[PDB]
DNA sequence: CGCCGGGCCGAGCCGTG
DNA sequence: CACGGCTCGGCCCGGCG
């Protein structure tokens, strides 16, 4: 309504605000523009106008999608583009150019740079070898992979629309195009990159024909083909553009692609719909878990690769592992999930506050994310006794005892993430979200009153239903409210089921199918037999409140007990039930007066529900698995060798280009660069403004050939070619630098000397060559601040998400959160406390306090710009990184190059930077361990300049070529519009799991995002099942960095597994990881017959050694490059798990064996000379040849 | 739970020095004889015999017979931190913590966690050695960082009231001689002709830490194991085992 | 007490996996 | 896409002096 749009008007002003100071500052003319070089936008119609223009095209685009929508708008502006209303373009393949643009820009909503990193090119052909007709010629790049199959999928139909537009015909190539298409096809896929989706030849030659454009392009890696030189191929070379746009694009995503054609409405795609549809009695629980085996395949995937380090937590679909509870806590949900910091504490600290775990079921990729209500681990103490540790503190209590973790416990999976990943839904484990429903609901059908759980429902109801049950109506407030973390004690529970008929509460329900029938009779026998129970009454209900039994007596069902998650403790030779249990093991056991009798089909519960006046529902069901992955980060960014200032210096530093070495040793310097001219006094340098009078300094123009300088306007009448030379006029040249005065001049103009070192770049690569000015290098220095490849300061970070917070966890006052606009927490109700949740803003974000740590050094650079270089009034006066709050930061991906301007609102300890999931969506993100750059603003703005952009490879990374200044969740992302944005999963919906619904046929009952784009409620109010306590607590850095040595990573990485119920490493922690191990070694030796050799200073390595082991200019040696010190470097652990580890033997014979070869691989260079006193250690390899 | 005081603290971190360079984690099997020290390195080619008798310690407080597991290299960089002249102690009661007590011009106390060391015992009594010679350090010493130059396995050659120390790379070579007429070659015990070789590296762990008033004892015999050792304050001394090569 | 030859470490810097 | 080994300067010495 009003709130939100006074919030993004509030955070126009500041924009604003930000943009008046950098105007003001580029205006000075020292930088390289004067102006800003980040424009902002509001919508993808700004983007794509300032992406890829053409100009005014936004404000019909606009138009054309309140219209049409988008895919429709699309290509009504192709149309205007071809038919001229935006001016002339000239020559065809000009407009071909801007309306493909235009249109891929349009279609990816101008959130990735696909129209712009990836098209290199677009060319008008002729089919010379068929019929010389004319067709549309697409050239990609490799960073089109970036922006994934369906926008590359998508440059296909613009690539098709467009040539019918321009009368063009469609493409006919020879069988030779094909063929050596279809090789490209296997050979990129075999050595290069795998493939998402490797398609067959036969399919490769099917789009070889069926596409009327050609998908081409440079060639993108030095491997030579077979059909080589087909007529209009200018490359012999494997095209990895063309190929991944042919595989991984129309291929892997043709169904979409076809509803975009049937969106659209385009002819000629009829045979990729054809591809498409080418491509396309018995006790209860018994039946359950055995649909369950069948329609759900217990998925491999994540199991399939073990690096060393990564352990594995639980085996596919093994129970043990993470029980399933469908919910989305309030930092989960996106991609993410929810844990236990218990099962996070009691995995030695190997998970943190955002490790990516590799899952199985929902989806590959999911982050970790504390979430405290649901239930961790169960473990067994060193000394026997069972407990269940369902807090972190009692986590930390009891680490060093924990003799085996039996139950891994909770995992929070969203359902949207069931619904995009289009997982069939797994039966739910039985979990008080669903108890209580069914509690409301037979308080309903029975006595006509109406609750509602996680609400607060009205006086009288919730006095009548404590009348008819006979409890305190405070304590059923309570309980309707905050099911999940206020348990009715187990006489309560008894009685609730017994009156209201619904089952045991799950907190009282042990893991009852996690144990065959004939086991639990067995204690059935034991405990009527021997145990001694002290009995109790609560409200004519009998129930035990205390067992004994001596562990001669009970044996082996002691690890019956366990595997029953029972916590139970030993004294003097006696197994112990205590009270709060010990109504659980027998409660269900109808305390002994109905006898137990394993009977053939069912399972132990059924034979429970099947005899007992209380019934149960099963609490474990759905086991999922994970393996740990890819750990959190917070880092700075900085370049591979660490930069601090944009200035060529060639050599004369030395190894790290130490500018202040080269001007201390006053050596000098020959680097390509620009240098202007004073038109006033004449003077010549690299610099911008004059120092005889102090104006902007003119450009200076070289010409290659004849050595021509010309100042800019005259190289603009010669249109920067030579008067008396036909070349091209450069705008830099190899020159002469004399660092110690430039950086004398630096001093002198900002008044700073102390700098430890000032590191340069070794040569500019942008294509001006235009080097930054030396004091914004010396004020980086000064404050130890590091740049990146546009004049920007960055800072990845492992983002998460979360939609409510609570002011307690991120470090505000209640008064500041007044300051920022956010009046009232998220049941609507006044907010006065520090622990009410309040509703993250969709812009705000909760940085990590090393993002405090940085950007605080990053708001000391930007003031000392400011003054002492800019001379202007100080702007962030940050002394405590609590300053900082309510100052703008830029998010930006990789791979993208449209930044989202956000605000900063707080702190948390982990090392994961939150945000509201609508900003990690439109930043493009997967939100699957995605990792992500955050500068400052007005950083950004007083130091970007798209001069300093690297003129070719468009990489990974790519710098914020426009800022969107305003969420819409429309054009943001489609991942985001399926979460569960429900505040608490309806009753129809956990019954609905059981017969394996597939997610949509439910779609309609769960809201979602789609479910509310268009309407203003997209951004008033969401919701979130489970509470946590704090978004931070838990450990926060991952056990994985503090362990150096591969010798003791795979004993830490194996000693888990050892630990849990579920790995099972003694056979396939090693395996999998012992494969990996075997792949090296043998890779390495086979390797090192034939390696090349390479000299430190004549880096030419000879594919052979010089008889005499000279060097070229140097007169060195020459070292090798795959050193024998790393053919060795993992017998040790190789050799240990196999000495420990029950292997199978075809890779135990071929480890000993490798070791033979390791060895008389060298029986001729490195002699045995030394022998052992202490001969056999027992080693494996010679005792396993005696056999 | 004992107390032990030494002097000399630069001394005895000296030779726990010495020890250090071999082995990275030991065990002392402390007795009210004594301390005692018995360890091999990660590559089973040398074998550290550490002897303390009580007798050495200014103060001697051992009750009963345990056996410390300590890092060597922590306990290295602390001990390096005692002085000339400043006293040792070792204090070790309930707790797992040992306790050292440097107190010279003041007292500083220092806390080192035991660390469990499993332990493989390896007991190698008198064996067939041919000669024995003893022999100044420094001349040990100075030879050994001689045969640094040329190659890294440096061969000894035992005669007749002669001993020869050799050794040689691709062209240079680098022979070191004496006999008893010689004044660095305190005694020598031929019963017939020895020779050997041993890694230059480990003899160079080895014989760092010895000055000109060092007195060497070395027994051997034909491509076997030399046995070296060397007396500490005259009661407990150090004795090397050292596979021989080829 | 100084120097200087060795030692230990932080830095590239590579490679390959 | 990510690890270890290998070699390189920069401090940090112990012994000669
Ligand atoms: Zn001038
Ligand atoms: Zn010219
Ligand atoms: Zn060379």
């Amino acid at each position: 309504p009003k709130e939100m749009e006074e919030y993004f008007e509030m955070l126009q002003r500041e924009i604003d605000k930000a943009y008046e100071i950098a105007k003001k500052a580029r205006a000075q003319g020292k930088d390289p523009s004067l102006d800003v070089e980040i424009p902002q936008a509001t919508d993808m119609a700004g983007r794509v106008e300032s992406l890829v223009g053409p100009p005014g095209v936004a404000k019909r685009i606009r138009e054309l999608v309140k219209e049409y929508g988008k895919e429709i708008a699309a290509l009504k502006i192709v149309d205007e583009i071809i038919e001229g209303k935006f001016g002339d373009l000239g020559s065809r393949e000009k407009y071909a150019e801007q309306a493909v643009r235009t249109a891929l820009a349009i279609l990816t909503e101008g959130i990735v740079s696909a129209p712009i990193e990836g098209i290199a090119n677009v060319k008008i052909k002729r089919n010379t070898w068929a019929d010389n007709s004319e067709y549309l010629a697409l050239y990609y790049a490799g960073p089109i992979r970036s922006s994934g199959g369906t926008a590359q999928a998508l440059s296909v139909l613009v690539g098709d629309y467009v040539r019918r537009k321009l009368g063009l015909d469609r493409f006919k190539p020879s069988e030779k195009h094909i063929e050596r298409m279809v090789e490209e096809v296997d050979l990129y896929h075999r050595a290069v990159t795998r493939l998402q989706y490797h398609p067959s030849p036969e399919e490769v030659r099917l789009a070889m024909r069926n596409i009327p454009i050609e998908i081409t392009g440079e060639a993108t890696d030095d491997v030579e083909v077979s059909h080589r030189d087909v007529p209009g191929v200018e490359t012999n070379q494997l095209r990895g553009g063309a190929i991944l746009v042919l595989a991984e694009g129309v291929l892997q995503k043709a169904k979409k692609l076809v509803k975009y054609i049937d969106k659209m409405g385009i002819e000629g795609w009829e045979w990729l719909k054809e591809f498409v549809e080418a491509k396309e009695d018995m006790g209860f629980y018994y039946s359950l878990y055995q649909k369950f085996k069948e329609e759900i395949a217990p998925s491999d995937k994540y199991a399939k690769e073990v690096i060393g380090g990564r352990p594995l937590f639980s085996d596919p679909s093994k129970p043990g592992g993470f029980r399933l509870r469908y919910g989305r806590s309030r930092a989960s949900g996106f991609a993410t999930w929810g844990i236990n910091p218990a099962t996070m504490i009691l995995v030695d600290e190997f998970l943190a506050i955002g490790t990516q775990l590799k899952t199985e079921r929902p989806g590959k990729g999911a982050v970790v994310t504390p979430v405290t209500t649901i239930e961790g681990p169960i473990v067994k103490l060193k000394d026997g006794s069972v407990l269940r540790v369902d807090d972190y503190n009692l986590a930390l209590k009891v680490r060093e005892d924990v003799e085996e973790i039996l139950y891994l416990g909770d995992a929070v999976i969203a359902f949207g993430d069931f619904v995009e990943n289009n997982q069939t839904l797994l039966p739910a484990n039985y979990c008080e979200e669903w108890w209580i429903l069914e509690f409301v609901k037979a308080l309903k059908e029975i006595y006509e009153v109406h609750l509602e759980p996680f609400t607060e429902n009205e006086e009288e109801s919730i006095e009548e239903a404590s009348d008819y049950l006979e409890i305190d109506p405070e304590f059923l407030k309570e309980m309707l409210r905050d099911p999940l973390r206020v348990k009715p004690p187990v006489e309560l529970a008894i009685h609730f089921s017994e009156v209201l008929g619904i089952p045991l509460h799950p907190y009282y329900t042990l893991y009852w199918n996690s144990v065959e029938p004939k086991d639990v009779e067995k204690l059935w026998r034991l405990l009527k037999n021997y145990a001694e129970i002290e009995w109790s009454n609560f409200r004519g209900i009998k129930f035990a409140k205390k067992i004994v039994i001596s562990q001669e007596k009970l044996g082996d069902s002691k690890r019956t007990l366990e595997l029953l998650g029972l916590p139970h403790t030993v004294r003097d030779g006696n197994v112990i039930v205590d009270y709060p249990w010990a109504a659980a093991l027998l409660t269900p056991l109808g305390n002994l007066n109905w006898e137990f009798m394993a009977k053939p089909l069912y399972a132990t519960i059924d034979i429970i529900n099947e005899n007992n006046e209380i019934k149960l529902r099963d609490r474990g069901i759905s086991w999922i698995g994970a393996r740990m992955g890819r750990p959190e980060k917070a880092k700075e960014r900085k370049m591979k060798p660490p930069v601090q200032v944009l200035f060529p210096i060639g050599l004369a530093g030395g190894s790290s280009r130490d500018i202040k070495k080269a001007a201390e040793e006053g050596k000098v310097a020959e680097v390509e660069i620009a240098f202007f001219k004073c038109p006033k006094c004449g003077h010549v340098g690299p610099e911008h403004l004059c120092p005889n009078c102090g104006t902007r300094k003119e450009l200076l123009w070289v010409c290659p050939r004849c050595n021509a300088e010309y100042p800019e306007s005259q190289a603009e009448g010669y249109n920067y070619t030579c008067p008396k030379c036909n070349v091209k006029l450069r705008p830099y040249a190899k020159r002469k630098i004399r660092p110690s005065e430039l950086l004398n001049r630096a001093m002198e103009n900002v008044k700073v000397y102390g700098v430890d070192k000032l590191k340069g770049v070794m040569g500019m690569t942008s294509g001006w060559k235009m080097p930054e000015p030396l004091e914004k290098g010396l004020l980086r220095a000064k404050n130890d601040v590091y740049v990146f490849k546009d004049g920007t300061i960055r800072f990845d970070a492992t983002d998460a998400p979360i939609t409510h917070f609570r002011p307690r966890e991120i470090g505000v006052s209640v008064e500041k959160l007044r300051e920022l606009g956010y009046t009232h927490d998220f049941e609507g109700k006044p907010l006065v406390s520090e622990d009410q949740i309040v509703e993250l803003k969709p812009q705000d974000i909760i940085l990590s306090k090393e993002a405090g740590r940085y950007l605080l050094k990053v708001a000391k650079f930007v003031d000392d710009l400011l003054e002492k270089f800019y001379g202007l009034p100080r702007f962030y006066n940050a002394e405590k990184m609590e300053d900082l709050i309510g100052h703008l930061v830029i998010g930006l991906a990789p791979h993208t190059s449209a930044g989202i301007v956000g605000r900063i609102i707080g702190f948390v300890d982990a090392l994961v930077g939150y945000a509201h999931p609508y900003f990690h969506a439109a930043k493009r993100r997967n939100c699957d361990g995605d990792e992500d750059a955050v500068m400052l603003l007005l950083d950004a703005l007083l130091n970007f300049s798209r001069y300093y952009l690297p003129e070719k490879r468009g990489g990974k990374m790519d710098a914020p070529l426009v800022i969107t200044t305003r969420l819409d969740p429309r054009e943001v992302d489609s991942e985001v519009h399926n979460m569960d944005i429900v505040r608490y999963y309806p009753l129809e919906f956990y019954e609905a799991t059981y017969e394996l619904k597939s997610p949509k046929e439910l779609v309609g009952v769960i809201e979602r995002v789609e479910d509310r784009l268009g309407k203003p409620e997209m951004y008033y109010g969401l919701k979130f099942t489970h509470d946590t306590d704090d978004i931070a607590l838990g450990p926060k850095m991952s056990l994985y960095k503090q362990l150096g040595d591969m010798e003791e990573k795979v004993r830490r990485q194996l000693e888990v597994a050892k630990r849990i119920r579920a790995v099972d490493e003694h056979g396939v922690a090693e395996k999998i990881l012992n494969s990996h191990l075997i792949p090296d070694l043998r890779g390495n030796l086979r390797s090192f017959t034939r390696q090349e050799f390479r000299c430190v200073k004549c880096n030419t390595k000879f594919r052979r050694p010089p008889l005499n082991g000279k060097c070229p200019v140097c007169g060195g040696k020459i070292v090798l490059t795959v050193s024998k010190g790393a053919i060795e470097k993992y017998l040790g652990t190789a050799k240990m798990l196999v000495t420990e580890y029950n292997v199978k033997n075809y890779t135990r014979q071929r480890i000993c064996l490798t070791e033979r070869d390791i060895d008389s691989l060298f029986e001729n260079v490195f002699p045995e000379t030394q022998l052992t006193l202490i001969v056999n250690p027992n080693d494996i390899c010679q005792r396993l040849v005696m056999a | 739970p004992f107390e032990i005081v030494f002097e000399g603290a630069k001394e005895f971190a000296q030779l726990i020095e010495t020890a250090s360079r071999l082995i990275d984690e030991a065990a002392f099997k402390v007795t009210e004889e004594g301390i005692s020290m018995r360890a091999m390195d990660p590559s089973r080619v040398v074998l550290i015999d550490l002897n303390l008798p009580a007798s050495i310690f200014s103060k001697y407080e051992v009750d009963g017979e345990e056996t410390i597991g300590v890092n060597m290299d922590h306990l290295k960089k602390v001990l390096k931190r005692g002085k000339a002249k400043e006293t040792l102690i070792l204090r070790k009661g309930e707790e797992n913590f040992l306790e050292i007590s440097l107190q010279g011009t003041a007292t500083r106390t220092f806390k080192l966690p035991l660390i469990d060391v499993e332990e493989i015992e390896v007991d190698l009594p008198e064996l067939p050695f041919t000669a024995k010679v003893v022999i100044l350090g420094d001349v040990i010493k100075e030879a050994v960082k001689d045969a640094s130059l040329v190659s890294d396995s440096m061969k000894f050659i035992a005669k007749e009231n002669e001993f020869t120390m050799r050794a040689e790379g691709e062209t240079q070579e680098v022979e070191v001689k004496l006999t008893l007429e010689d004044e660095g070659l305190l005694d020598i015990e031929v019963q017939e002709e020895t020779k050997s070789a041993y890694g230059i590296s480990y003899l160079s762990d080895m014989v760092k830490g010895l000055g000109k008033a060092d007195e060497v004892t070395i027994k051997f015999g034909n491509e076997m194991p030399m046995q070296m050792e060397y007396y500490i304050r005259d009661e407990g001394r150090l004795i090397f085992l050292l596979a021989p090569r080829v």
